[PDB]
DNA sequence: AAAAAAAAA
């Protein structure tokens, strides 16, 4: 009745007393009057308010929103829609635009509290009430427009009518059912003709978020939830993405307290309409002083080597397998001609060796340092369901093909154990990957390419339990050379024994056992702890607090952190393309020319493809030292790389 | 630098909850002097280097500034590693005069830790000599009052006693007791209290 | 502040985030090479029991010779979750002598906005500190465990007093 | 007495000793009045009394002289007034009543009725059973009212009319203990 | 009708406050102390509702479905009188409370129940093999009307004791001429709680001769969900109602089930440290002892003679290493493993199901009957919706704890290499039908 | 449509 006017002037004297969010709408309105008649990207009616200002303001409100929303967001919107229209000033307005009526939908942000949950932790009692959630995004549902109110019109009466229909998705509060039946005839029996292009159309799309399965009870199965949203943020992120959404937890439909219930044990539906998303990534812009120091870093004459051996400090020697990573994870640029097709831009390396050697562990560091990346094992995979899949929606009853898991690796790196253990079919599967990096799907009416440009790194053990030095190298690989071919680098380790060496590796391992974490006892085990105390976060170059990388001093030379070295690696992905010149092309023809007539063993056979993988190495360590040209330096020290990989030393 | 300083401290709070924990007199832990006379080596080196130092600034080459600041420094770790080593102690000795206190003074040698090897030279000579003050206090002017005895104040006047050990006959006054093997007595509770502390008798 | 508590003896023993306001020659020498310097604006981690007193010794513009920056524990964003919910928060993470610390710091540095708010944050808990001690068995659900594992070093020794007293008065009413 | 932390607060067998150290009416039912025999000839209690006495008379000696005698077949302790039906309906009608107010009660309260019970069984007129539910919810109505009142505790005082010994005793460590706390909080803020 | 509820209902609340042994009465104390740690839940022994009277004994097991809300509506009345002070006259947020029972009765195995035990309480014996996902029941309905758009409220209970229990909608409105049922849900301003469903397995060692072991379904509600996991041997206490299934083979047919009413489990669900004090001092006392080594190397397998580094072995990976996390992410594994490779007739295969039963949590499987599908990761679809899903193997059942593996040559080659990475990692990845997990296995 | 177990080639 009149709580509603009170809460709306309420609203009204809150957003008059804090005068950001008046600067933000006014600026959206000021970029949208100049996209309109200026010689495509336009801003949606959405803004985001910080809850604890409302809680610093007014108790009371705050309490009634984070509580029962139902009855205080509604409000809060109208009175925001109202605080917007009498601001808004546009004298010469169109006919069918102005009819849109968008409510000025909000989103929050800000400490919740006791109701920031899992997907495992939500229950009855949370019903009703405004929550956010983390997970991952499993999969997802096709866009689809859903109607919201109609526009018709009387030839005789000449008078335009219109009517409204909602659904229980549509609006928080239930309302009396409204089926789709479209007015066609008046009172008076005059005939009504739908008009498009003046009635109301919103996106619609659905999605269903799963509970990490690193934070899972012992001997459980992960759990998901669904989350519907519509209008914005419709088609944001993708199946295989870590996600933050808040929103508020309702349930919908009778569930049976109907005739239709067949048995006793029937259950209600539960489903959460989000308000906003965040992207969680485990933060990815790059403040001034940060480009300040990176350039500082990258003037500096040794700075790769820094790199190369800052990352996976806990792992003994093995350093030219840091350098290749480095280089792998920023290798060379793509190029396209329009005679030459397209040719490959990145790095593939392999790895073989003896058990108990360090690779699975290099693997996982891999994992966790790289922008993007999937894990894969050989024997718990199919090639068929690697790539993609046929899969029934449930609403719209087709199907549709389903993202693989190489697909979803798109513009990343995949990491593969066991590869020698996986299945020959699927080889083959991959094979195609390596060709033209495009996966062809022709199967029950579907003919689709997709995009699949991803870099694949692998370790694979010898035929034998250890490997053969006085064998041919291709009598202790299981796998053809038809795709050995196609790896750039390849690698062969063994554990020879020697005393000094098992000496330090056994100091260094019983080094690092020795850890305790920084305020934690030693007397007891390791126990989960909480999510941020925030649910939605966010004096220069004079601290360097963690620019310099050194956490703790062990060496003369120096080391930088895992977040500096991703920093370094966002930029220079982006930033800089060198381009090679003729100088090291001199070194490159000499080098190739030298190593192919040298005339001795080794350990792989070499052909002009080799060539390619030295230009893009060279392309890769231009990249490292974020310089536009390519020097004679890269191609040598690419050269000497690939002599270690394939001579040795 | 005292950081080794805190692992004795934190051991010792581990000390105060086995005091807590079991709200009992029993089993004091093994002492840790090694690590005390580590800090006390270091802390010589320190004070060498602190006279050193001093030499040179009164040499006149060294800056005053450098020289300050250091002696600060140095004092600092002195200071703390004091408090560690006296944090230590106090509780070792308020833990001992607690122990001390209630057996009467004579340290139970017959019956607790067996040879109280456990603490250190001083330490013992320390109880010794807090026992013999204990036996002084009671030797002045409260004669007639037990001090060492129980504090649970008296509820009733006759208990039924169930002999735990074998024993002869003990004379009492007016009387005497026969401790043979699991028996019942029916006596006086003023007249056993000595003898449940020595735990001789059970089922109060 | 007892010379011989060892509860204040470890308080005194956290690191605080710290600058050089000033240039030393010569300093430096128990972290990194002796015979370098340490140049002006210089972070480091220092401990209390020494930023304390270098903060505040001066030595000479009288400046000291190390300016204490505002530490990570005390932000805006501890502030604002502190005031949303005090008593689901797992306080016992940020820190293990989070009251002890809070004392020294405002005792340091007049501020009256903290000490209200921490006030409230203890008083809020205390409710709840007794309904839990009150709580006595005649074997438990997973709430009451896992606010136990939530407290702060020194409210376990009040819970545990409770909890004696309560159980001392059962103890001899049923008899 | 030291004892860990036993020097700060009363132990409950401190608490009945102490309640016990009062007064009390007696039935005797034997005599020993002076031959108009050995005198009691205390040092803590009026001995006129013990020694002037007669059966079947009312008159006054301390508590545990009164369980002494009740141990023996020459004792009938007389029960008080509040130890019975009819005035602890009037009690508990008056807490129900008043929401705010601690009703009057003698600070003996519950030990007596512990010891009474414990002891004196077979000479009240009323059954046990009934008294000792009503005490308990007598009980359960005043901790409810304490848990009420305990949810504001201000820095400088507080005040608590008809509160009983065990009521405090069994309180006292957490409120001095908090109370402490914020004192010293506040001290150290100015 | 009415005045029999009222007095069962008074019989109830006469026997909750009246009840007393010696000085105590413990249930009163019992709900102050599950109110104080908001647990609005009660525990009743059988024997003392015996003890105090019969009569209310005797109804109990005549008609249990319609006699326990009388029960449990009288122990939420109790509470709000002896919990709350009416001030001469709020938040009043206490729900029904939940009624929890405790018995010894014999029990009586799955395959003995017949048509003779319907709506009886009965007590058995079983293995938890699955567990359902939770779903919630509404309790406190608001109900909106249409034409004359008035307002109303539906209060509903979980017992049913028959197929329908359910009121769907009244005929005809609330007194001008509306629709046979005009009425909707008010989703908000409604109160619900939660359900969870089981499957219990007859225990193998009393299943009849020459027949294969035959399941059951179970029914559990609020705080009796999310107790059990797959796997544990339980007990359990409950009502045997049949349900119609008119979805659904003969005439006038009704598949039974159970409703849980109490769980005891020997794990106790401790699997954060939930012990008593006097069993924590017992262990600390135990660990005290100089010479536990030898006392649990005796311990192990007491009628095998002869072996001792075996024994020693066994304790040592029993017991468990240390889990180990650094910097930069790299895990380190805290797992020891024992091969066993000797001639036949060492007793090897007595040891491991030993083992297994020590062991908190443990799976006995051969080598010979399994297969690397089997074991990590099976991907199942289900029949109605036709939608891939995951079901867990036999190795992901023990995560935590061991497994036992007997014949491991016999192992298909093919079977053997899947276990690589479960062991050197301890986590396996599944690509399978576009899923992407990367699921934990720690054993 | 896609994964998993069984007997014969
Ligand atoms: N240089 C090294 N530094 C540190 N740890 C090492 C090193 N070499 C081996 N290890 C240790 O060896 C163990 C074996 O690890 P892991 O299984 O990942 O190795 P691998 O060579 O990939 O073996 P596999 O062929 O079985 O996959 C790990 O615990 C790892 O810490
Ligand atoms: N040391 C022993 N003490 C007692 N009984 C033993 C011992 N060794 C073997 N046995 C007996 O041998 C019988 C068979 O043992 P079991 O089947 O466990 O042997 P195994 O080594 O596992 O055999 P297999 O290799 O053939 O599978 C059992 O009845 C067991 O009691
Ligand atoms: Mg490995
Ligand atoms: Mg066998
Ligand atoms: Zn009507």
């Amino acid at each position: 009745d009149a709580v509603f006017g009170d809460r709306v002037r309420r609203f009204q004297e809150f957003l008059d007393t804090f005068t950001s969010y008046r600067d933000s709408v006014r600026s959206i309105q000021v970029y949208n009057s100049n996209n309109a008649a200026n010689y495509l990207n336009i801003l949606p009616h959405r803004i985001i308010i910080s809850l604890d200002d409302l809680r610093e303001f007014d108790r009371s409100f705050w309490s009634g929103i984070l509580v029962e929303p139902a009855y205080f967001i509604p409000p809060a919107e109208k009175a925001l829609t109202d605080l917007a229209d009498s601001m808004d000033d546009v004298p010469h307005p169109n006919a069918s635009a102005v009819s849109s009526r968008h409510p000025w939908k909000l989103s929050f942000k800000g400490s919740f509290g006791a109701h920031a949950l899992s997907p495992r932790t939500l229950t009855a009692q949370h019903l009703n009430k405004l929550v956010s959630v983390e997970g991952i995004v499993t999969k997802t549902s096709l866009v689809r427009p859903k109607l919201i109110r109609s526009v018709h019109y009387a030839a005789k009466t000449g008078r335009f009518h219109y009517r409204d229909y909602t659904d229980a998705t549509t609006t928080l509060t239930t309302r009396i059912p409204t089926p789709a039946i479209y007015p066609t005839e008046d009172t008076e029996g005059n005939k009504l003709t739908t008009e498009y292009g003046y009635s109301t159309f919103i996106d619609h799309q659905r999605i269903t978020v799963q509970e990490m399965p690193e934070m899972a009870p012992a001997g459980q199965l992960p759990r998901s939830i669904d989350v519907i949203l519509d209008d914005d943020l419709v088609d944001k992120t993708k199946p295989g993405d870590r996600v933050n959404v808040v929103g508020v937890f309702k349930s919908l439909g009778a569930g049976g307290m109907n005739q239709s219930n067949s048995n006793t044990l029937i259950g209600f539906k539960t489903l959460i309409l989000g308000n906003t998303v965040y992207p969680l990534h485990a933060r990815q812009m790059l403040t001034d002083f940060d480009i300040r120091n990176i350039n500082k870093l990258s003037k500096k004459k040794d700075i790769f080597d820094i790199l190369s051996q800052s990352l996976a400090p806990s792992i003994y020697g093995h350093d030219h397998i840091k350098k290749a990573i480095l280089l792998m994870l920023m290798g060379g640029v793509e190029k396209n001609l329009e005679n030459g097709s397209h040719l490959r831009g990145d790095i593939n390396i392999l790895m073989v060796g003896d058990p108990s050697t360090a690779k699975s562990q290099l693997l996982r560091f891999v994992l966790n340092t790289a922008s993007l990346a999937i894990a894969t094992t050989g024997r718990g995979s199919s090639g068929v369901g690697l790539t993609a899949a046929v899969t029934t929606d449930r609403e719209t009853g087709e199907r549709r093909l389903e993202a693989g898991a190489m697909v979803l690796a798109d513009r990343g790196v995949v990491c593969i154990d066991e590869f020698d253990k996986m299945t020959d079919v699927d080889r083959v599967a991959i094979h195609e990957v390596m060709e033209q990096q495009t996966v062809t799907i022709a199967k029950a009416g579907i003919h689709t390419t997709l995009n699949a440009r991803c870099s694949v790194i692998a370790a694979a053990n010898p035929v034998f339990g250890q490997y053969d030095v006085n064998r041919d190298p291709h009598q202790n690989i299981a796998l053809p050379d038809s795709l050995l071919s196609r790896f750039d680098l390849l690698f062969v380790v063994t554990d020879d024994i020697n005393e000094i060496r098992d000496r330090s590796i056994s100091e260094h391992v019983l080094r690092t056992h020795r850890y305790l974490p920084p305020g934690y006892l030693e007397g007891e085990p390791v126990r989960e702890r909480l999510n941020l105390s925030l649910a939605v976060g966010e004096q220069a170059g004079a601290k360097l607090a963690k620019n310099k990388g050194n956490y703790n001093g062990t060496e003369i030379p120096k080391l930088v952190t895992i977040p500096f070295l991703r920093k370094y690696v966002q930029y220079a992905k982006e930033r800089v393309i060198p381009q090679l010149t003729q100088e090291a092309i001199n070194v490159i023809v000499k080098n190739y020319t030298d190593l192919r007539n040298d005339d001795n063993t080794k350990k792989s056979p070499i052909t002009a493809r080799t060539l390619e993988t030295l230009i893009r190495l060279a392309t890769a360590h231009a990249k490292v030292r974020l310089s536009k040209t390519v020097n004679k330096v890269d191609a040598k020290v690419a050269a000497n790389l690939l002599r270690f990989a394939l001579l040795g030393e | 630098y005292g950081d080794l300083g805190n692992k004795l401290v934190l051991e010792a709070k581990r000390t105060k909850q086995l005091y807590a924990r079991s709200n009992q007199d029993v089993n004091l832990p093994m002492y840790h002097e090694d690590i005390i006379r580590n800090i006390l080596k270091e802390v010589s080196n320190l004070r060498k280097n602190t006279e050193y130092l001093k030499e040179q600034q009164q040499l006149g080459m060294l800056d005053d500034k450098v020289a300050k600041c250091q002696y600060f420094v140095t004092l600092l770790c002195m200071e703390r590693n004091k408090r560690c080593l006296l944090a230590y102690q106090r509780l070792r000795t308020d833990i001992l005069d607690s122990m001390a206190w209630n057996n009467n003074g004579l340290d139970l040698m017959s019956s607790s830790q067996q040879d109280t090897n456990n603490l250190s030279h001083q330490e013992q000579e320390y109880l010794k000599e807090y026992c013999d003050l204990i036996t002084d206090l009671k030797s002045g002017d409260l004669v007639d009052i037990d001090l060492s005895g129980s504090l649970v104040p008296p509820s009733d006047v006759f208990i039924d006693v169930r002999v735990l050990k074998d024993a002869g006959e003990i004379q009492t006054e007016y009387g005497v007791f026969n401790l043979i093997k699991d028996s019942q007595f029916f006596v006086r509770q003023s007249d056993v209290e000595r003898l449940i502390q020595q735990g001789y008798l059970q089922k109060i | 502040m007892g010379y011989y508590d060892i509860d204040d003896v470890l308080a005194d023993g956290t690191e605080f985030p710290c600058k050089f306001q000033y240039d030393i020659p010569g300093l430096g020498y128990l972290e990194n090479n002796p015979g370098r310097p340490i140049t002006k604006n210089t972070k480091l981690s220092l401990p209390l029991w020494l930023a304390r007193i270098l903060a505040i010794v001066g030595g000479d513009e009288p400046v000291p010779f190390v300016e204490l920056l505002p530490p990570d524990m005390f932000s805006t964003k501890v502030m604002n979750a502190i005031k949303t919910d005090p008593v689901a928060l797992d306080l016992h993470s940020i820190n293990s002598h989070f009251f002890s610390l809070a004392i020294k710091w405002i005792m340091l540095f007049s501020e009256k906005e903290l000490a209200n708010v921490v006030s409230e944050l203890l008083l809020q808990r205390a409710q709840e500190l007794n309904h839990h001690a009150s709580s006595l068995s005649i074997n438990t659900n997973i709430a009451t465990s896992t606010f136990l594992l939530k407290l702060e070093e020194m409210e376990k020794e009040i819970y545990k007093k409770s909890h004696e007293s309560y159980k001392d008065t059962k103890r001899w009413m049923f008899k | 007495s030291l004892p860990a932390h036993l020097q700060q607060t009363f132990s409950p067998e401190e608490i009945q000793f102490i309640v016990e150290n009062e007064p009390i009416k007696i039935f005797p039912r034997i005599t020993t009045r002076q031959k108009i025999h050995t005198r009691w000839q205390l040092i803590t209690t009026d001995d006129k009394a013990l020694n002037n006495m007669v059966a079947m008379r009312s008159t006054e000696v301390v508590l545990w002289i009164a369980l002494l005698l009740k141990q023996q077949s020459k004792c009938s302790i007389v029960a008080p007034q509040w130890l019975t039906t009819k005035e602890l309906d009037r009690k508990i009608q008056y807490e129900k009543t008043h929401p705010d107010r601690f009703s009057e009660l003698p600070w003996n309260w519950l030990v007596l009725a512990r010891i009474l019970f414990n002891k004196a069984k077979d000479d009240f007129h009323d059954p046990i059973h009934e008294l000792r539910g009503k005490i308990q919810d007598l009980r359960e109505i005043r901790q409810i009212k304490v848990l009420k009142g305990l949810k504001y505790l201000n820095e400088s005082h507080l005040q608590l009319d008809n509160l009983s010994l065990l009521e405090i005793n069994e309180l006292r460590p957490f409120i001095t203990e908090i109370m402490d706390k914020l004192r010293e909080i506040h001290t150290a803020s100015l | 009708n009415d005045d029999d509820n009222t007095e069962i209902i008074k019989s109830f609340k006469n026997f909750i406050l009246e009840f007393r042994l010696d000085s105590q009465f413990i249930y009163r104390d019992q709900l102050r102390n599950n109110i104080l740690v908001k647990n609005y839940s009660l525990t009743v022994n059988m024997e003392h509702l015996i003890g105090y009277n019969e009569d209310i004994y005797k109804k109990l097991s005549d008609e249990p479905s319609d006699i326990i809300p009388l029960f449990e509506t009288a122990i939420t009345q109790v509470a709000k009188r002896i919990s709350i002070l009416s001030r001469a006259q709020l938040l009043n947020s206490l729900p029904t409370f939940q009624l929890i029972l405790n018995s010894n009765a014999n029990q009586i195995p799955l395959r003995d129940l017949d048509s003779e035990h319907v709506s009886k309480i009965v007590r058995l014996s079983g293995i938890i093999i699955s567990t359902s996902v939770l779903s919630s029941r509404a309790t406190y309905l608001s109900i909106m009307c249409r034409n004359c758009r008035h307002t109303t409220s539906i209060t509903i209970n979980n017992f049913n004791s028959i197929t329908g229990n359910t009121v769907s909608l009244p005929r005809s409105c609330l007194s001008k001429n509306c629709g046979p049922d005009p009425y909707i849900i008010i989703h908000e301003s409604s109160k619900f709680i939660d359900q969870q469903f089981l499957k219990l397995q007859e225990i193998p060692e009393l299943v009849p001769v020459g027949e294969m072991p035959r399941n059951l379904t179970m029914t559990c509600d609020r705080y009796l969900t999310n107790k059990v996991i797959p796997g544990t041997r339980v007990t359990i206490v409950g009502i045997y109602s049949i349900y119609n299934s008119k979805n659904g083979s003969g005439v006038a047919i009704r598949t039974p089930y159970i409703k849980i009413l109490g769980i005891q489990s020997d794990v106790e669900t401790s699997s954060v440290t939930m012990f008593t004090e006097e069993e924590e001092e017992e262990f600390l006392q135990l660990s005290r002892n100089p010479k536990l080594y030898e006392i649990l190397t005796n311990s192990i397998a007491p009628s095998i003679f002869g072996n001792e580094d075996i024994k020693k072995a066994i304790v040592c990976l029993l017991m468990g290493g240390s889990k180990k996390i650094l910097p930069d992410g790299m895990r380190l594994r805290g797992d020891i493993n024992v091969l066993l490779l000797g001639d036949p007739g060492t007793a090897k295969s007595q040891l491991l199901k030993f083992v297994e039963k020590v062991s908190p949590i443990a799976v006995y499987t051969s080598g010979k009957g399994s297969s690397a599908a089997g074991l990590t990761a099976s991907v199942q679809r289900d029949p109605m919706t036709r939608e891939f899903y995951l079901e867990g193997g036999a190795m992901v059942l023990a995560d935590g704890g061991v497994v036992c593996i007997d014949e491991f040559d016999k192992m298909r080659d093919e079977d053997r290499v899947a276990i690589h990475e479960a062991m050197e990692q301890q986590t396996i990845s599944i690509a399978k039908a576009g899923i992407t997990t990367v699921l934990n296995s720690r054993t």
